[PDB]
DNA sequence: TTAGAGAATTGGAGAGTGTGTTTTTTTTTTTTT
C-alpha cells in the first residue's frame, strides 16, 4: 500500500510527495495550468518525457524541491508515478510506447566539477562542461529469457540491480542447470558513457581540466556529441570497482559517475520567411543588397563579395557531368581581410567546412584511414573535400599545401570525386564542393612586378580550374583610406542594436540561400544562349586578332555558371541577358584583376602557362 | 525424438508409410481380412495393424474431414496466429508496465512502515516503486525442486495434424 | 533468325565445384567394370 | 603407405634398415582451389591450392609417439599418438595411479619433423589495392 | 523501409532491418560450427543437432535417459555441421553521415552463400538482424573454460565475473546500394541480340560509333577515329617460348591547353566500365604503377596499387602526361610494353600485371604547339616513351571565327537545348565483340 | 477410513581439492624531401 511508503532514512513520504508534485502540475501557471499544456504536447508529438524546471519547483514549494534534491533516486519516479497518473486520468485512450519520463532540470549549475565531494553522493546535482567523448551504444539486459535445453520450457527473469536470479531447475521438467541465458530472446536498453571536460570558461587560472563520466539511457544517449558544451542534470553516484575483472574485491576508494537525467545544449548559437523573401526577390538591386550584406564586418570588396555571392547560390546541377559548383580564388598579403571572409562564409553556409591547406590543419583536405583509437578499428576519415560534397570548402593558406594535396585537389576540381586507393579500401567518394581559397605571395607582401602565378607560385593547371579570381591589395589613396579608418572608429564603437540588425540581415540571407537551393531551377532562355555564344567570340575576338589567343571553351561555361547563379540570386528561374551581361562583368572584373601583366595589360594565356607572351619572348 | 519435431500438416515417417499402404492397395487386402468369415483366424492380427495405423488420430477431428478443408484450415491457421501475436504482445505490455521506464541498476529504497519483516523491523523495499503496486514477497524468491517421487505425470506425445492426403485416406479406411 | 544464328555460331566459335564432375565422370568408368565383369562372368 | 612399404620391402629387402615408412605423395590432383574460394565443403578433403610461401617456421621436432616416466615410480606410460589438435596429457600411471608433473622419455619417444608454412594469393592473382 | 546506422538501437534487436553502409574492412572466412555432433564418453551414445550459442557448447545431458554425465562429451568435427562465416566492418555512408560527426562503424556478420560478396570501399545494402553478442572470454562451460563499464551477473556459467554485450549486424543478404562468351550471350536478351546484329550489320558504322561516344566534341574526326579502335583493342597473344605479344592499343593526344583533349580521356572515361582517370602528378605514394609502404597495422613494407594497376584489364586515361614524376616516368617502360610492374624493395618482391590501354593527355613545352617543329621537338617526351604509343594525334587552337562560332553552338545547346546509339548500346556492342579473334589472312 | 510408527531413499550442507593472478628508444627503409 503506497500511503506506507517512506523514503529509507528519510522520513518523506512517497504519496504525499506523488500528492505535492500531482497539485504543482495542477496549478503552476507562471514561468513569465502550465504543465498540462506540456501534456497535451507530449499527447499530440508522441515523445515520452516531460522537462521539469527545479525552480518552478523550488518557488511553488521549497520542502518539494528539497526533497527533489536530496533523494532523487525515489522523488523522481515518485513524479513518474504522478505524472502518468494525471496524463492516463486525462487522455483516457492515447496510446504511448513507454510510461512518461519526469526530467527535472536547472537552468544553471549547481555545482561544478572541482567542487563535487562524497557529500553530493546520490543528490541530483546540474554542471557544466565540454563533451571529450561519446561511447558506441551499450546495450543493457532489462528482462532475462531462459529456455530449458531439455525441454524447451521458457521462463522470463527481471533484474535485480545488476545481477539475474538464474532458475537453476526447470518447471515443466525438473531437470537441474538446464535453463540457458537466451541472449537475443532478453529485453535490452540503451545505454551510453559520456566523457565530459570542465569548460574553457570555467577552469582557474593556469590548471589542467576536471573531468567527469556521465552515463545515459534510452532516449538520451544520442543527443550528445563531442564538442558540445551541456549543462547535465543529474544523479551524483558512486559505484565500486573490483582490483581485479576475476575477483569480488573492491578497492576502498569509490569510481564516481553522474546518472544523466536532463541535458541542456549551451552552444547551438516556412510561409512567414517565404512570403518575406518572395518579394524581396522582385525588390530592385537585390543582388547588391545581397551582395552588401556579405561580411559587414570588413571594408568593401564589390566584386569580391558579388563572386562570393554568386558562389553561394551556384548553378544548376542537371544530366552531363557538368559541375554547378564555383570555384572563387583569393590573393594579397597576410593582413588582408580574406580570411575574415573565409571564417565568415564558413559560419554561414550549410554542409560549410574550413580548413588550412598548410599540413598542420585541423581536419585534412585529403582522405585517410586511421585506427579508431577508443576502439582500434580501422575509419576512413574522408577530408574536407568529401564532407563538403553539397557546399563550400574555404582552404586558407592554400598556397603553402604540398604537392599531393595540389593533386588531390586538381582531382576533385576536375572530377568532382575524390579516389581511395587505400589498403584494401577502393573506392570512388563524392566531392560536388565549390572551392573558395585564399593564397599568399611567397615574399613577404605583394610583389607588384610579377604576376599573380608568379607571386603565389601554384601551378597554371591548377590555377585553370578556378571560375574567379581576385586581389586585395589595398591602394595608397587617402581616399579609400580615410573611410576605411572611419569604418574601423564606427566598428569600434558597434552596440547591440546594430548586432541584433545585422545578425538579422545574415539570418534572412541564410534562409534566402536555402529556399533558393531548396526548389529554385534556373533554366536558359534563347536571347541568354545567344549573348553567352556571343559572348565567347567576342572574348575570342580581341586575341584572334593580332594572331595571340585571349580565350578558351572552358570560360564559357563559367561564364554560363555565373549566369545560372545571378538568375538564382534574383529569383527568376529563366536566364537572361541580364545575368548573362552580369557574368560578363564579374568575369572580366575577375581577369583585370588576376590576369594583368603590368605591362601589356590583361593576357589569357597567363592562366593557360607559367610567365606570358612577353616572358616567353624574353627568354 | 530427432525427426519427431515435423510441424502440423507434413507428411512425418508414419504418414509416408500409411501413404505407402494405400497406393499398395494392402489396406484393401485388410479390409478383405477383417470382413471375411474364413480367415477370421487372423483377426487379432489385423486388429493390431488396424490400431497401429490409426495410432496418432482422434476419431471426431479425423470425422470432420472433407472436400473444403484446404481454406478452412488456411484461415483457422491466420487467424491463430493473430492470436496468439495478440496475447504474447499484452503480457508483453503488462511486464513493460510492472517494472519501470528506468535503469535496474537506478537505485532507491522504501521503508513499508505497516509492513513487519521477518523479523520486528519495518520492512525495507529495494526491488523499485512499481513493483510495490502489486507487492507479493515472492517476488525474488526461487521455486523448489520437486523431488522425483512427486513430480507430477506428463502427457505422452503433442497432437500434430497430419498430412490432408493420409487424412482423407484415413477417413475412407 | 538464321542470320542471328549465324552470328551466334561466330561468336560460339570465338568463345573458347569439380570434385563431383570428377566423381561422376568416374562413376561412368565404375559401372563399365561392373558390366564387363558381369558380362565375363555370365559368358 | 603401408601398401607402398610392402612393395618397397618386395623390391630392396634391406631398406628397412634406411626407412620403417614410405610417405606415397599424390600430384596432379584435378581438385584445384583458390586460396580465397575455400569454404567448409572442402573440409577432411584433398584439395589443391597455388600460392607464394610467406612465412616459414625453422624445422623443429615434433612428438608422433610419446612416452612418459612416471613421476614417481619408474613405468613408462604406453605411446600416445599426436594428434596436430592439442596437446597430449598422459592421464594416470596404470601400475599405480599416479598423475602429476609428468615428464617426456626423449630416448624412447618418437619425434618428427615439423614445419609450418604461411602461403598467400600470389602477388599477380590478387586484384590491385 | 531503410535504417540509418544511428538507428541501430536496442528497440531493433532481433527485428528483420535493412541498412546501407560502406565496407570498410573485411576479413578471412572461417568454418563455424552450427550444430555440434557430440560422443559421451562413459556410455558411448551418440547426440546430434546440438545448437550453438555466442560460445561453443556441449551437451547439457546425455541422450541416454538413465545416464548421469553432463561434462565429458567429445566432438565429432567430421559428422558435425559448418557454415562459411565471414565478419566486415563498416560505416555510415557518406550520404547519411550527419554533420560534424565521427564515422559511426558497424560489425556485419556474412554466412553461407553472402561470405565475400563485399569488398571493401564497396557501398552495400544489408538485410538481416541486429543481434547482441555476449563477451564469451567471460563464459565458462564444459566445453571451454573463461579467459570501462560493469557487465550484468549471477550466471552459473559466468561465476564472479560479470557479462557484457555488444551490437551486431547479423546479414542474410547483401547487395550493392545502388548499381566468358557463353556468359556474355547467355546473360544478355533478344533485344539486345536484335541490336547488336543491327550494329554489326550497319554501314557508316565507324563514324556512328564516334559520334555517338563524342557528342560534345567538335570536329577531331581522326582523334575520335583513333580513340575508338584503341578501345576496342587488338589480339593478345603467347609465343611457343612463353613470352606475350602486347594486345592492347595505346594512343596520346598533345595540344594546346584550350584543345579538346582532356575531353576526350573524360568522354572515355565515363563511356567505359573498369576505366581510371588520373593525372601525371601523383595524388598518392602510389602514382601511376606502385609504390612501397609501411602497413599502419602491421609496421611491414606493403605494396600500394597505382592507377594502371587499377586499371588492369581497362583504360587508364591519364591527363598531363607531361607531369610525371621520375619513378613512374621509369616503371611507365615496363608497364606500356611488358604490361608488367616488376618491385624489387625491401619486404615485397613481386610482377603486378597491368595489362591496360593507355589514353595519355600532354601539352607542349611552354604551353603551345609550334607547327614548324616535330612533335619530338614539341613535347618533353624521351624517344622510348614516344616508341610505346601507336598513335600519336596532336590538337592546335585555330584561331578561326567559325570555328569558335560552332564551338560555342555546340557548347550551349548542349547547356539548354539537351536536357545515333547510346552508351548502354555501344557498351554491350564493345563488349559482345571483343570477344571476337580476327585472323589475319 | 485416517493416520502414525519404523525403514529406506533422496536433498543439500559443507568439507576437501585444484587453479590463476601484479608511452619509449634506436634502427632500418621507402618515400619525400
Ligand atoms: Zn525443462
Ligand atoms: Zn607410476
Ligand atoms: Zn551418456
Amino acid at each position: 500500500l503506497g500511503q506506507k511508503l517512506v523514503i529509507w532514512g528519510t522520513d518523506v513520504n512517497v504519496a504525499a510527495c506523488k500528492e505535492n508534485f500531482q497539485r504543482f502540475l495542477q496549478r503552476f501557471i507562471d514561468p513569465l495550468p502550465l504543465y498540462m499544456q506540456r501534456l497535451g504536447e507530449i499527447n499530440v508529438i508522441g515523445e515520452p518525457f516531460l522537462n521539469v524546471n527545479c525552480e518552478h519547483i523550488k518557488s511553488f514549494d521549497k520542502n518539494l524541491y528539497r526533497q527533489l534534491i536530496s533523494y532523487p533516486q525515489e522523488v523522481i519516479p515518485t513524479f513518474d508515478m504522478a505524472v502518468n497518473e494525471i496524463f492516463f486520468d486525462r487522455y483516457p485512450d492515447s496510446i504511448l510506447e513507454h510510461q512518461i519520463q519526469v526530467r527535472p532540470f536547472n537552468a544553471l549549475k549547481t555545482k561544478n566539477m572541482r567542487n563535487l565531494n562524497p557529500e553530493d553522493i546520490d543528490q541530483l546535482i546540474t554542471i557544466s562542461g565540454m563533451v571529450i567523448r561519446t561511447s558506441q551504444l551499450i546495450p543493457e539486459m532489462q528482462e532475462a529469457f531462459f529456455q530449458c535445453q531439455v525441454c524447451a520450457h521458457t521462463t522470463r527473469v527481471e533484474m535485480d540491480r545488476g545481477r539475474i536470479a538464474e532458475p537453476s531447475v526447470c518447471g515443466r521438467c525438473h531437470t537441474t542447470h538446464s535453463m540457458a541465458l537466451i541472449h537475443n530472446r532478453s529485453l535490452f536498453s540503451d545505454k551510453q558513457m559520456i566523457k565530459l571536460q570542465e569548460s574553457p570558461e570555467d577552469m582557474p587560472a593556469g590548471q589542467t581540466p576536471h573531468t567527469v563520466i556521465l552515463f545515459a539511457h534510452n532516449d538520451l544517449v544520442d543527443k550528445v556529441q563531442p564538442g558540445d558544451r551541456v549543462n547535465v542534470t543529474g544523479i551524483y553516484r558512486a559505484v565500486p570497482i573490483r582490483v581485479n575483472p576475476r575477483v569480488s574485491n573492491v578497492k576502498s576508494v569509490y569510481k564516481t559517475h553522474i546518472d544523466v537525467i536532463h541535458y541542456r545544449k549551451t552552444d547551438a548559437k516556412s510561409e512567414k520567411r517565404v512570403e518575406l523573401l518572395k518579394e524581396l526577390s522582385r525588390k530592385p538591386d537585390i543582388y547588391e543588397r545581397l551582395a552588401s550584406a556579405l561580411a559587414p564586418s570588413i571594408y568593401e570588396h564589390e566584386d569580391i563579395k558579388k563572386g562570393i555571392l554568386l558562389q553561394l547560390f551556384g548553378g544548376t546541377r542537371k544530366d552531363g557531368k557538368f559541375r554547378a559548383e564555383i570555384n572563387i580564388l583569393l590573393c594579397g598579403d597576410p593582413g588582408t581581410s580574406k580570411s575574415q571572409l573565409l571564417q565568415y562564409v564558413y559560419n554561414l553556409v550549410p554542409r560549410g567546412q574550413y580548413t588550412s591547406g598548410k599540413g598542420s590543419s585541423a581536419v585534412g583536405l585529403t582522405a585517410y584511414v586511421m585506427k579508431d583509437p577508443e576502439t582500434r578499428q580501422l575509419v576512413l576519415q574522408t577530408g574536407a573535400l568529401v564532407l563538403s560534397d553539397n557546399g563550400i570548402c574555404c582552404i586558407d593558406e592554400f598556397d603553402k599545401m604540398n604537392e599531393s594535396t595540389r593533386s588531390v585537389l586538381h582531382e576533385v576540381m576536375e572530377q568532382q570525386t575524390l579516389s581511395i586507393a587505400k589498403a584494401g579500401i577502393i573506392c570512388q567518394l563524392n566531392a560536388r564542393t565549390s572551392v573558395l581559397a585564399a593564397a599568399n605571395p611567397i615574399e613577404s607582401q605583394w610583389n607588384p612586378k610579377k604576376t599573380t602565378i608568379e607571386n603565389i607560385q601554384l601551378p597554371h593547371t591548377l590555377l585553370s580550374r578556378f571560375d574567379l579570381i581576385f586581389l586585395l591589395l589595398d591602394p595608397q589613396d587617402e581616399a579609400y583610406d580615410r573611410r576605411l579608418a572611419h569604418h574601423l572608429v564606427a566598428l569600434y564603437y558597434q552596440s547591440e542594436e546594430q548586432a541584433e540588425e545585422e545578425l538579422l540581415d545574415m539570418a534572412v540571407l541564410k534562409d534566402y540561400i536555402a529556399y533558393a537551393h531548396s526548389t529554385i531551377m534556373p533554366r536558359l532562355s534563347e536571347e541568354a544562349s545567344q549573348a553567352l555564344i556571343e559572348a565567347y567570340v567576342d572574348m575570342r575576338k580581341i586575341g584572334s586578332s593580332r594572331g595571340m589567343v585571349s580565350a578558351y571553351p572552358r570560360q564559357l561555361e563559367s561564364l554560363i555558371r555565373l549566369a545560372e547563379a545571378h538568375a538564382k540570386v534574383r529569383l527568376s528561374n529563366k536566364v537572361e541577358a541580364i545575368d548573362v551581361e552580369e557574368a560578363k562583368r564579374l568575369h572580366r572584373e575577375a581577369l583585370k584583376q588576376s590576369a594583368t601583366d603590368p605591362r601589356t595589360g590583361i593576357v589569357d594565356i597567363s592562366i593557360l602557362t607559367t610567365g606570358m607572351s612577353a616572358t616567353s619572348r624574353k627568354r | 525424438l530427432d525427426q519427431e519435431k515435423k510441424i502440423d500438416d507434413d507428411a512425418s515417417a508414419h504418414d509416408q508409410l500409411l501413404w505407402a499402404i494405400h497406393l499398395s492397395g494392402l489396406d484393401d487386402l485388410l479390409l478383405f481380412l477383417a470382413s471375411s468369415s474364413a480367415e477370421e483366424q487372423w483377426s487379432l492380427h489385423v486388429l493390431e495393424i488396424v490400431s497401429l495405423m490409426f495410432r496418432d488420430q482422434n476419431p471426431e477431428q479425423l470425422a470432420g474431414v472433407g472436400q473444403g478443408r484446404l481454406a478452412q484450415e488456411r484461415s483457422a491457421d491466420f487467424a491463430e496466429l493473430e492470436v496468439l501475436r495478440q496475447r504474447e504482445m499484452a503480457e508483453k505490455k503488462t511486464r513493460a508496465l510492472q517494472r519501470g521506464n528506468r535503469h535496474s541498476r537506478f537505485g532507491g529504497s522504501y521503508i513499508v512502515q505497516g509492513l513487519k519483516s521477518i523479523g520486528e523491523r519495518d520492512l525495507i523495499f529495494h526491488k523499485g516503486l512499481h513493483n510495490l503496486r502489486n507487492y507479493s514477497s515472492d517476488l525474488g524468491k526461487q521455486p523448489k525442486k520437486v523431488p522425483k517421487r512427486r513430480q507430477a505425470a506428463r502427457e505422452l506425445s503433442i497432437q500434430r495434424r497430419s498430412a490432408l492426403n493420409v487424412r482423407l485416406f484415413l477417413r475412407d479406411f | 533468325n538464321r542470320e542471328l544464328e549465324a552470328l551466334k555460331q561466330r561468336f560460339w566459335k570465338h568463345a573458347n565445384e569439380k570434385l563431383q564432375v570428377l566423381k561422376a565422370k568416374l562413376q561412368e568408368a565404375m559401372k563399365l567394370r561392373r558390366f564387363e565383369e558381369r558380362q565375363k562372368r555370365q559368358a | 603407405d603401408e601398401a607402398a612399404l610392402e612393395v618397397v620391402l618386395a623390391m630392396y629387402p634391406k631398406y628397412d634398415r634406411i626407412t620403417n615408412h614410405i610417405h606415397v605423395r599424390i600430384s596432379h590432383l584435378p581438385l584445384v582451389e583458390e586460396l580465397r574460394s575455400l569454404r567448409q565443403l572442402h573440409l577432411n578433403q584433398l584439395i589443391r591450392t597455388s600460392g607464394v610461401v610467406t612465412s616459414c617456421t625453422g624445422v623443429l621436432p615434433q612428438l608422433s609417439m610419446v612416452k612418459y616416466n612416471c613421476n614417481k615410480c619408474n613405468f613408462v606410460l604406453g605411446p600416445f599418438c599426436q594428434s596436430q589438435n592439442q596437446e597430449v596429457k598422459p592421464g594416470s600411471c596404470p601400475e599405480c595411479q599416479s598423475a602429476g608433473p609428468f615428464e617426456v622419455n626423449m630416448e624412447e619417444t618418437i619425434y618428427q619433423n615439423y614445419q609450418r608454412i604461411r602461403i598467400q594469393e600470389s602477388p599477380g592473382k590478387v586484384a590491385a589495392g | 523501409t531503410r535504417h540509418k546506422i544511428r538507428e541501430l538501437t536496442s528497440s531493433r534487436i532481433g527485428l528483420l532491418t535493412r541498412i546501407s553502409g560502406q565496407v570498410v574492412r573485411t576479413h578471412p572466412v572461417h568454418p563455424e560450427l552450427v550444430s555440434g555432433t557430440f560422443l559421451c564418453l562413459d556410455c558411448q551414445t551418440v547426440i546430434r543437432d546440438v545448437e550453438q550459442q555466442f560460445k561453443y557448447t556441449q551437451p547439457n545431458i546425455c541422450r541416454n535417459p538413465v545416464c548421469a554425465n553432463r561434462r565429458r562429451f567429445l566432438l565429432d568435427t567430421n559428422k558435425s555441421r559448418f557454415v562459411d562465416f565471414q565478419k566486415v566492418r563498416i560505416q555510415e555512408t557518406q550520404a547519411e553521415l550527419p554533420r560534424g560527426s565521427i564515422p559511426r562503424s558497424l560489425e556485419v556478420i556474412l554466412r553461407a552463400e553472402a561470405v565475400e560478396s563485399a569488398q571493401a570501399g564497396d557501398k552495400c545494402d544489408f538485410t538481416g538482424t541486429l543481434i547482441v553478442v555476449p563477451d564469451v572470454s567471460k563464459l565458462s562451460t564444459p566445453g571451454a573454460r573463461a579467459e570501462e563499464t560493469e557487465g550484468i551477473r549471477g550466471l552459473r556459467a559466468l561465476g564472479v565475473r560479470d557479462l557484457s554485450y555488444r551490437l551486431v549486424f547479423l546479414a542474410c543478404c547483401v547487395a550493392p546500394t545502388n548499381p566468358t562468351a557463353e556468359s556474355i550471350k547467355n546473360q544478355m536478351t533478344v533485344k539486345e541480340w536484335e541490336k547488336v546484329f543491327e550494329m554489326s550489320q550497319d554501314k557508316n558504322l565507324y563514324h556512328n560509333l564516334c559520334t555517338s561516344l563524342f557528342p560534345t566534341i567538335h570536329g577531331n574526326d581522326e582523334v575520335k577515329r583513333g580513340v575508338l579502335l584503341m578501345l576496342f583493342g587488338g589480339v593478345p597473344k603467347t609465343t611457343g617460348e612463353g613470352t606475350s605479344l602486347r594486345g592492347d592499343i595505346n594512343v596520346c593526344i598533345v595540344g594546346d591547353p584550350s584543345t579538346a583533349k582532356s575531353q576526350f580521356l573524360k568522354h572515355v572515361e565515363e563511356f567505359s566500365p573498369r576505366a581510371v582517370y588520373t593525372s601525371g602528378k601523383a595524388s598518392s605514394a602510389a602514382g601511376l604503377t606502385a609504390a612501397v609502404v609501411r602497413d599502419e597495422e602491421s609496421h611491414e613494407f606493403v605494396i600500394e596499387a597505382g592507377a594502371l594497376m587499377l586499371a588492369d584489364n581497362g583504360v587508364c586515361c591519364i591527363d598531363e602526361f607531361d607531369k610525371m614524376d621520375v619513378r613512374d616516368q621509369v616503371a611507365i617502360h615496363e608497364a606500356m610494353e611488358q604490361q608488367t610492374i616488376s618491385i624489387t624493395k625491401a619486404g615485397v618482391k613481386a610482377t603486378l600485371n597491368a595489362r591496360t590501354s593507355i589514353l595519355a593527355a600532354a601539352n607542349p613545352i611552354s604551353g603551345h604547339y609550334d607547327r614548324s617543329k616535330s612533335l619530338k621537338q614539341n613535347i618533353n617526351l624521351s624517344a622510348p616513351i614516344m616508341s610505346r604509343f601507336d598513335l600519336f594525334f596532336i590538337l592546335v587552337d585555330e584561331c578561326n571565327e567559325v570555328t569558335d562560332y560552332a564551338i560555342a553552338r555546340r557548347i550551349v545547346d548542349l547547356h539548354s537545348r539537351i536536357e545515333v546509339y547510346s552508351l548502354d548500346d555501344i557498351r554491350r556492342y564493345l563488349l559482345f565483340a571483343r570477344q571476337f579473334k580476327p585472323k589475319i589472312s
